[PDB]
């Protein structure tokens, strides 16, 4: 389902989400993937709970537990990390998934490249606590916090997925809670006690007709129903397996950060930097499982959903071969050069190499006369709290602060589906255009509810098949995912010679490791993986075996090996859950043959826009800093200060004296608009008309005609300051709009910086 | 401690970045002349948590970088045989070390009413943060010594083509230089 | 969630009733101090600023009980507080009519030559008065009913006694609480959650909390000072006019512009004359010492105040500075001009020409220039070439002199709860500082003290017809205090207070300790 919205309307400046700052500030504020402060969905998501346990709060009676209290278990999911002793239920996930809050698409579009805007939209205040008995500032207790302007309207996707079975009555309940609660909550973020945070948050479709409701109905509402998973059901009806094997690439591009959890240690969860193929799992039970049966072709292993990793040269980026060797000092991937396949290469005098460890390699033919291109994965660390609710803070007791890397947005993975020709048959008889409904954007991973895990899946056309070459002298392997052997004794303890004796067995060749002693001949690496099934309520086993990336080259030592079976083993993959996407093998790869070591790297707002009111606030502020900056700098050369007011220094003397400019700008005080340039006209030709105060200005250069000027022409202010203000407007006709508005507070800067820089120039002059 | 430990295994790869721009002269292959580094942050948590993230907000402008902290700690006379002699001296801690002591020193020789104006300017464009210094350089001569450009008008010092500045690691520090001694 | 029996709506109109200035980080390029303003560019007080504003009086009035202000205001450290139960919003502020920001000049005037010090010249933009925005308070109660600390602080607030921004001591701050409105909500139960939803809640009747209660002002000293001009009285506008030269200082005050002498400048001649009494006891001359070392001198550390200034004492470290206990209002004429009228002065050209219409205008006397001029007169003055005669070369200037122009009360503020938390509590150290602020009204009433501008050139002296001294909460023995007072030498004060001020007066000087070292 999708159309709900969480529409929120910052009414005073507010601040989020970051225990961070910058250079002049102690507190940052969050801020999206273009650099935009954002609403987080975690945020979000507790705020608006909270405000929901207001209402029901209320409607109990005050009672901490009781039915509306149960109501919120229903909705926003059970707090299991809460609860403590012998909880039998299984703890209830969330019917509501919230989005993170970003500003709206076009005026975040109108933001891109323009970084002096970017910042303009957040500003210090300052902070500062006062001693009780002195009435003065306390030592340390100085702060400056970044905070974002009002008026910034933020809107957050939702989805409630709601059961099937739900009663309209309780729908009705669920829509007066959430409309309810939304109109509870006034404030979000930091020190929204003190000021900041202050908003309308409104969801779409629910009016107060909604409270309305629940104020009539409230007394009649029994427990909320209750919550079971959407089992699995096999049909059992699919076809056996036959060839060909089709292979239809997934690109999965990321739209919101992506929580795929490598280690789940303490408070913080380190991410993979590539997209597991059972995340994909729910995804095909969705979209194929009318077709056939997917929990059938899974267990008869009639389906492939390979890992995502990152699109390199338009194809799936390979893990790097632990075979490649970079020089310690001066060389590897991320240097481009000095990189060597010991596979193929000695090791070179002096120089000490390392293994490289990690990162995905692109295409590479065996005459690619290049290194592979690297593709790097972006990933950043979100850290977040828990709110223990009594005292209103992070505590002990709650658990305080956790943190997830995540796959940033933006960042683009290809996954492939391999079907067998039965399969494809078995779908297109019921669909012929079935690899349309394989377009989805779906939520994948760790949090996948609220902040994390948004990502758009699109089919390609159907690819080729991988062609492996059949060298009757050598076999290599190239691990392109985590080979999970078994032992004998079938667990997961299984050796390199396991490997070998599962090839020699599936290809009918005798394998022996090559002796050549400059040359290495197994590069493996292990790897332990610890997952969670949802469907078990209970964490896998854990799954042992090598990393993707290990390599080993064997000489053949009898028997030929099959082109047709090496293809065979390069779809289906080789030991346990290669329906994962686990066993992914690469074999007579060129790159595991080739010598590398001699190789080397290769919009404005429309002016209707309803955002052009909180743009234009962005704009002056960024006008205003770029004038007063750029007058700081024309103030600093005497050059400078003589062309545009004439004034200079003659020795000791200033012309003219100091006391001529003080009566000069305190006139200038009086420019607040062009209305008022008469004043300091009036001011000018009064001077002029006294002989002697006219000679005072003399030796100026010209100075008395360059203020008539800078006052009266009013684009002479614009010409002195030669800002380019085309980075720092979004609004149409905003540089217009805005030198009309700004002019004479660009005059009143530029001659205030002046002078300021005069004196202190005079001062090196005089004060000798 | 262990954030902290993590950011002191990427801090000691910035001071082991000597390795390589002090090195033995005619040496093939190219080894390190040994040379003695300090590298420190002060978190505050407001920095970062994240190396790579702590030393790009110090990196304001794009050829203006607010740190100079991979500090030279061996002393000049063992550097004087070695290439890439004139850039430990610009690292040396004892640069530091001094400016720190010229902060310290004193009313405050220099206010830190006017620390902090210098401070705030740093992060403009060098025009700006010299702008800022000029209008401030001859009412507190103790800032001819605060001066890196050798003609005492710029906190900023060319290196490589970047700006960088000593300053503003000089105010972070200033209360990190206690000894019992 | 946080419980909530009931959430208390509690918002009014606050008025500034004087001047007030929110400090951003500070300078806009026309001011060195410049207004707080939010992300729209709007001039609002700070919801922080107000909170603490709120909080720091409820810390006197509680007598520094940390335990009852972090039960209303919250606590990072107690294990069973952590957030404010009071949540005080931004809260944007509307100049009465439009009128703009005003700018205020500020000086510091070297003790030695009498004369500007150097680089002591600043400027603070400052919200004018009459200007209103809204109490943004928010409670939410666990306990039945509303506490009575915070009923005593909404009487702080209808009676002015709290006060907001910088310079609180120098003129500006004060606030007042109007059209108090009280909304409780009943989160605890249905009907109240719903209403809090849908019926902006049940109005209660704050005359009914207010007679339950009797209002705890601190103890205080207010001192109001009755004076008329005998020579004309003037602060100098900031700029030169065109008809006139010098010019009297206005503000805004409310729709209308007066005559005003800042507090800045009431508290700078009183701590002048403060501090020349007790250099001339102790003999202790100021030449030598540069502007900040002149002012930081014994009691009037204490009295008008000393800046902040952390200095290691020994391991220990210590902040010299305390806000001054003294806190002067600025003064405003009996004399009112809408803001045109006097733009018609400023902006006259010729002295004998549009400045007579202008003048007889704002005075209020349009067909009687006489009368007119009784009241603001120009005053042409020459410089004369000592060897010739005659005028000296460009030395030809006019003076508007508010030669009748009437004021109002000087009013002087001494937080006695302030002096006695420096003196540790000790309220026989009070005599010291009482009788120096007593010998400083001896010497405005005897005319010692000039006020203004051109004080030695036909300006500035004023005439004290009444001391007014009102104190309420006073120590015991500080209760003689009250009394209006009309002779000039005090002698409308009890001679036996008197004396006994005057004998711990001489006990200080036999020995001029740092009265609050302890």
């Amino acid at each position: 389902m999708r159309g709900i919205e969480i529409t929120i309307t910052m009414q005073s400046d507010w601040h989020v989400g970051t225990g961070m700052g910058r250079g002049e500030l102690d507190s940052v504020v969050q801020r999206d993937g273009d650099n935009l402060p954002y609403i987080p969905g975690k945020t979000l998501t507790g705020i608006l709970r909270d405000s929901c346990e207001q209402v029901a709060l209320g409607l109990d009676n005050g009672q901490t537990r009781g039915l509306w209290h149960g109501w919120i278990n229903f909705i926003f999911g059970d707090q299991p990390a809460l609860a403590q002793g012998a909880i039998e239920p299984e703890p209830r996930p969330a019917l509501i998934a919230i989005g993170s809050a970003h500003l709206d698409p076009k005026l975040k579009a109108a933001f891109q490249g323009k970084k002096q805007l970017q910042e303009a939209i957040a500003f210090m205040k300052p902070g500062v606590a006062i001693d009780a008995i002195t009435g003065t500032a306390k030592k340390d207790f100085l702060r400056f916090e970044e905070v974002v302007r009002l008026g910034a309207k933020l809107t957050a996707e939702v989805e409630l997925n709601l059961p099937d079975n739900l009663s309209e009555t309780n729908k009705k309940v669920i829509a007066g809670i959430l409309a309810s609660g939304a109109k509870l909550t006034e404030r979000l973020g930091g020190k929204r006690r003190r000021g900041n945070g202050r908003c309308e948050l409104k969801f779409s479709g629910y009016s107060d007709q909604q409270i309305q409701w629940l104020k009539d109905n409230y007394q009649s509402v029994d427990q909320p129903p209750k919550y079971q998973q959407n089992k699995l059901q096999s049909a059992g009806d699919n076809p056996e397996q036959q060839p060909p094997w089709h292979i239809i690439p997934l690109t999965i591009k990321t739209l919101s950060p992506v929580v795929l959890p490598a280690r789940t240690v303490g408070n913080v969860v380190e991410c993979l930097d590539y997209i597991p193929g059972r995340y994909l799992l729910g995804y095909i039970h969705k979209t194929l499982g009318e077709y056939f049966d997917v929990s059938q072709a899974i267990a008869a292993g009639d389906l492939i959903i390979t890992n995502a990793t990152i699109k390199i040269d338009g194809k799936a980026g390979r893990a790097t071969p632990f075979c490649l060797f970079g020089e310690k000092l001066d060389g590897g991937l991320g240097k481009g050069k000095g990189v060597y396949n010991r596979f193929q290469e000695s090791e070179p005098d002096g120089i000490q190499l390392k293994g490289e460890r990690g990162g995905y390699v692109g295409q590479f033919e065996q005459e690619q006369r290049n290194l592979p291109n690297t593709g790097k994965i972006n990933s950043e660390l979100f850290t977040h709290n828990t709110i223990q609710d009594d005292v209103q803070r992070p505590t002990s007791d709650v658990g305080g602060v956790y943190s997830y890397e995540a796959i940033i947005a933006g960042q683009t993975f290809v996954a492939e589906l391999r079907l067998p020709d039965s399969l494809v048959k078995q779908i297109t008889s019921k669909n012929k255009n079935w690899q349309a409904q394989l377009k989805a954007t779906i939520r994948i991973g760790q949090s996948k509810k609220d902040q994390y895990g948004k990502i758009e899946v699109t089919s390609g056309n159907s690819a080729d098949l991988p062609k492996p070459t059949g060298n009757n002298k050598t076999l290599s392997i190239w691990f392109l995912s985590d080979i999970l052997l078994r032992g004998d004794r079938l667990n997961f303890n299984a050796t390199p010679d396991d490997l070998k004796k599962y090839l020699e067995n599936a290809l009918d060749i005798k394998l022996k490791e090559r002796s050549d002693n400059d040359l290495i001949c197994i590069a493996l690496r292990s790897q332990r993986t610890e997952s969670w099934q949802v469907r078990w309520g209970l964490p896998r086993p854990s799954l042992v075996g090598w990393q993707a990336g290990s390599c080993l080259i064997y000489d053949i030592e009898s028997g030929t090996v099959n082109a047709e079976k090496l293809q065979e083993l390069m779809i289906t993959g080789i030991g346990d859950r290669c329906t994962e996407g686990y066993g992914q093998i690469g074999f007579n790869d060129p790159l595991l043959s080739a010598s590398l070591g001699k190789l080397t790297a290769k919009n404005p707002l429309p002016t209707n826009h309803p955002t052009q009111d909180y743009a234009r606030l962005i704009e002056k502020a960024a006008w205003r800093e770029a004038i007063q900056n750029k007058a700081l700098a024309l103030a600093s050369s005497r050059a400078k200060r003589e062309e545009i007011l004439g004034i200079k220094i003659m020795g000791k003397d200033s012309q003219p004296t100091m006391t001529q400019l003080g009566g000069f700008r305190s006139v200038l005080k009086r420019l607040h608009s062009r209305n008022n340039r008469d004043i300091v006209t009036g001011y000018l030709t009064a001077l002029e008309q006294v002989s002697n105060r006219k000679e005072k200005w003399s030796n100026t250069s010209q100075g008395l005609t360059k203020i008539r000027n800078l006052v009266t022409q009013e684009n002479l202010i614009w010409n002195h300051l030669d800002i380019d203000f085309s980075p720092l407007t979004i609004t149409q006709n905003g540089v217009n709009q805005l030198k009309s508005e700004l002019w004479a507070e660009a005059v009143r800067t530029l001659v205030d910086a002046i002078i300021r820089g005069h004196k202190r120039d005079l001062e090196k002059a005089q004060e000798n | 401690f262990s954030v902290a430990y993590t950011l002191a295994e990427r801090l000691i790869k910035s001071a082991k970045e000597v390795k390589q721009k002090v090195t033995v002269t005619n040496s093939s292959p190219i080894t390190p002349f040994p040379c003695s580094a300090i590298d420190f942050h002060i978190l505050y948590d407001s920095s970062g948590i994240d190396f790579d993230r702590i030393r790009e907000k110090l990196r304001p402008e794009d050829n203006t970088e607010l740190y100079n902290r991979p500090y030279v700690v061996t002393a000049a006379e063992n550097l004087s045989q070695a290439q890439g002699y004139e850039w430990s001296q610009a690292h040396s801690l004892q640069t530091l070390a001094d400016r720190v002591s010229y902060l310290r020193s004193e009313k405050s020789a220099l206010p830190s009413s006017q620390s902090h104006a210098l401070r705030t300017a740093l992060y403009l464009e060098k025009n700006e943060a010299d702008a800022q210094y000029s209008l401030i350089s001859q009412r507190y001569k103790i800032l001819k010594n605060f001066a890196e450009d050798g003609e005492n008008k710029s906190l900023f010092h060319l290196e490589n083509g970047k700006y960088v500045t000593r300053f503003l690691d000089a105010l972070d520090a200033k209360d990190f230089f206690a000894n019992a001694n | 969630a946080r419980k909530v029996t009931t959430r208390w709506k509690i918002t009014g109109t606050l008025i500034a009733e004087t001047p007030l200035h929110i400090g951003g980080v500070g300078g806009d390029a026309d001011t060195d101090l410049a207004l707080a303003v939010n992300g729209a560019g709007e001039y609002y007080v700070p919801g922080t600023s107000l909170a603490g504003a709120l909080r720091g009086w409820m810390t006197q009035l509680l007598n520094n009980d940390e335990s009852q202000i972090k039960d209303l205001w919250g606590d990072h450290l107690d294990a069973k507080r952590g957030a404010s139960f009071v949540i005080v919003d931004d809260a944007v502020i509307h100049i009465p009519n439009n009128a703009d920001v005003e700018i205020r000049e500020g000086v510091g005037i070297d003790r030695h030559f009498g004369t500007a010090a150097n680089g002591f010249k600043y400027s603070r933009a400052v919200i004018p008065k009459g200007s209103k925005f809204k109490l943004p308070l928010t409670f939410d109660s666990q306990d039945d009913g509303l506490p009575n600390a915070l009923i005593q602080l909404l009487c702080a607030l209808e009676a002015g006694d709290i006060r907001l921004g910088a310079a609180k001591t120098r003129g500006l701050g004060r606030i007042k609480l109007d059209d108090l409105k009280l909304k409780s909500f009943a989160l605890d139960k249905p009907e109240g959650i719903f209403s809090a939803l849908l019926d902006q809640g049940k109005k209660l009747d704050w005359n009914q909390l207010k007679a339950n209660v009797t209002y705890q002002s601190p103890p205080y000293l207010g001192i109001s000072i009755t004076w008329n001009p005998k020579d004309p009285v003037m602060v100098k506008a900031e700029g030169d006019g065109l008809a006139i030269d010098i010019l009297p200082l206005v503000s805004q005050v409310g729709s209308d512009v007066r005559f005003v002498i800042p507090g800045s400048s009431i508290k700078g001649i009183l701590r002048t004359q403060a501090e020349r009494i007790i250099r001339t006891i102790c003999q202790s001359n100021g030449s030598e010492k540069n502007f900040l070392e002149q002012l930081r001198i014994n009691l009037v550390n204490e009295l008008f105040g000393s800046a902040s200034l952390s200095q290691k004492q020994n391991g220990k470290d210590i902040d010299l500075g305390k806000i001054g206990a003294l806190a002067v209002n600025d003064c405003f004429s009996s004399l009112s001009m809408t803001p045109d009228q006097w733009k018609a002065v400023e902006n006259a050209t010729e002295m004998t020409g549009n400045l007579q219409p202008a003048l007889k205008q704002a005075t209020g006397y349009p067909n009687n220039i006489s009368q007119a001029y009784k009241v603001l007169q120009p005053a042409m003055h020459v410089a004369v070439d000592r060897w010739t005669g005659g005028a000296a070369e460009g030395m030809l200037y006019s003076v508007l002199e508010p030669i009748g122009v009437t004021w109002e009360p000087i009013q002087v503020h001494l937080d006695i709860a302030r002096l006695k938390n420096y003196y540790h509590g000790k309220e026989e150290k009070l005599k010291p500082a009482i009788a120096l602020l007593l010998l400083v009204l001896r010497d405005l009433a005897n005319k010692k003290i000039p006020v203004g501008y051109g004080t030695n050139r036909g300006m500035g002296t004023i005439t004290v017809s009444q001391i007014t001294l009102n104190g309420k909460a006073l120590p015991t023995e500080l209760e003689p205090l009250n009394k209006t007072m009309t002779c000039p030498n005090l002698t409308d004060l009890d001679e036996a207070f008197r004396q006994d001020l005057s004998t711990a007066w001489k006990e200080w000087i036999a020995d001029p300790i740092d009265l609050c070292q302890q």
